[PDB]
């Protein structure tokens, strides 16, 4: 992982994605305690981009028929690179909690969101 | 700057000396920052430093 | 299932369910 | 054991810093709190020296003015605040509430309260008592018309007792009250808070011994003794909210202060436990070696 040799948006990405998870897990314990009415306006719309974030990552897989009906999925780059930039620019905060489980592309969360 | 920032992480109302000294002390820890494979002279260092 | 469910729920029944200030008028008029 | 003890370092020392943090919340809360709440004088002055001046030379007669033949009961008012974490903020005006009921209760009055704030709002509801009416959401910032219409809703109450005789309403049609009380808290320093509980309700005249009206005095008599009402109302949501914060900021760092305890001693423990396994290891190596 490196720009030389790797496109630059993928870095950019991957640093925005760790840097929020760095400080996601920092704040867990306290919103924990002291409950999200504490925190501030950046607070609070970090905290909701790091859940959008960390439910988004789930995909699901071939070997998983054995233990659930539901088949696999595959998905190429490009496409993830675009979602994942699109998430954390925050212009998806708007999904519900549930059409971030288990997405393995762009059309079937839009499909999962129609659903709700 | 860390004895005033650890503190006045959520405060919006300060001295102004303290907000100064805050700024100049956030300043200086984003200049430090330096890349990989950039080797340095004593020159230029000497003047980032002033 | 769950007509009979329906039925008998709805026949069953649920058992549960000094220092006292005082503030005044200041008038310069003498006292009656 | 070992991680269990960590973790409870890790989130003892994040308490610490997050009630540090919020602790200076409250402190920067309390300077625009202490600024805002101290803009109303003017008027206050001028509607008081407007209303010692229209009553000097008046009738004195009017229904806040007299008071009612018979004792039937007596309203009153109990503040609280929208948020938590106060300390002894509510426990006090409770304990406030619960002693001038037991005060009323001499007299064998039926009285009706009336509540500002959830957290009382539960309190209450949990007690077997009834609460005709309350307010929540703007206790931390409040406005005018919010004590405007509580001052004409208590000033309609009053009103419509004039003739409650036994049980009957009479031409009111609805039974009214003969008395109101007002519970808040006055901030006499930053450590000082003390509740103060105050009876404004039937006016008294008092003379401390020795113009023109174009309209009719009567009428702006009349008038003017409910603005009067509605601007006491007003001043008494800001002096609670300055107490609140005031006692908020205070417990918070004693909760620090106190959290930092628990990470000494649970390092100490931690310490001894690691070397008393290091040197348990260490014995049980050496008697293996060397009793062979």
């Amino acid at each position: 992982l490196d720009p030389a040799i790797v496109g630059d948006e993928h870095y950019r990405v991957a640093q925005e994605v760790i840097r929020i998870l760095q400080r996601y897990k920092d704040l867990q314990d306290i919103i924990a305690i002291l409950g999200i009415d504490e925190l501030s306006e950046e607070d609070k719309q970090l905290v909701n981009r790091a859940r959008r974030i960390e439910r988004f990552l789930s995909q699901n897989m071939m070997a998983a028929e054995q233990f659930t009906g539901q088949p696999g999925s595959t998905v190429p780059l490009k496409e993830t690179i675009e979602a994942f930039d699109k998430l954390t620019k925050g212009e998806f905060d708007h999904l519900p909690e549930q059409a971030f489980f288990l997405i393995g592309g762009l059309d079937d969360l839009a499909k999962k969101a129609e659903s709700l | 700057y860390r004895e005033l920032e650890a503190f006045a992480a959520f405060a919006s109302d300060l001295d102004a000396a303290s907000k100064a000294q805050l700024d100049r002390g956030a300043r200086l820890v984003e200049l430090l920052k330096q890349p990989q494979y950039s080797p340095l002279a004593v020159e230029e260092q000497v003047v980032a430093i002033f | 299932l769950v007509s009979v469910i329906n039925e008998f729920k709805k026949g069953f029944q649920a058992s549960d369910g000094e220092d006292l200030e005082k503030e005044s008028v200041k008038v310069r008029k003498p006292a009656p | 054991t070992l991680r269990e003890l960590r973790g409870r370092i890790r989130s003892a020392g994040s308490i610490k810093k997050i009630t540090k943090a919020q602790e200076l919340i409250a402190t920067s809360r309390i300077a625009k709190a202490q600024a805002r709440v101290e803009a109303a004088r003017p008027y206050a002055a001028e509607i008081t020296n407007m209303l010692t001046e229209l009553a000097g030379a008046s009738a004195l007669d009017h229904p806040l003015l007299v008071e009612r033949k018979q004792p039937k009961r007596a309203g009153v008012l109990v503040v609280s605040s929208d948020r938590g974490l106060c300390g002894a903020y509510n426990a006090n005006v409770l304990r406030r509430a619960e002693e001038l009921f037991s005060l009323l209760r001499d007299e064998g009055k039926d009285p009706v309260l009336y509540v500002v704030g959830r957290k009382a709002l539960g309190y209450f509801s949990f007690r077997q008592r009834t609460v005709v009416e309350s307010w929540t959401g703007f206790s931390e910032r409040p406005t005018y018309e919010n004590a405007r219409e509580i001052a004409d809703t208590l000033v309609n109450a009053f009103m419509a007792g004039a003739d409650d005789e036994g049980d009957d309403a009479g031409a009111d049609g609805i039974l009214g009250v003969d008395e109101l009380h007002i519970v808040f808290t006055e901030f006499r320093s930053m450590l000082s808070q003390t509740a103060v509980a105050r009876r404004a309700a039937p006016m008294e005249v008092e003379y401390v011994g020795e113009y023109s009206f174009e309209p009719d005095p009567e009428t702006l008599f009349d008038a003017l003794l409910p603005r009067y009402i509605a601007t006491r109302v007003y001043a008494a949501l800001l002096e609670a909210a300055a107490s609140e914060s005031a006692s908020r900021r205070r417990a918070m760092k004693s909760a620090t202060d106190n959290a930092d305890d628990l990470i000494k001693a649970l390092t100490l423990a931690a310490n001894r436990e690691r070397q008393a396994q290091i040197t348990q290891e260490i014995s049980e190596i050496v008697g293996g070696a060397n009793a062979l």
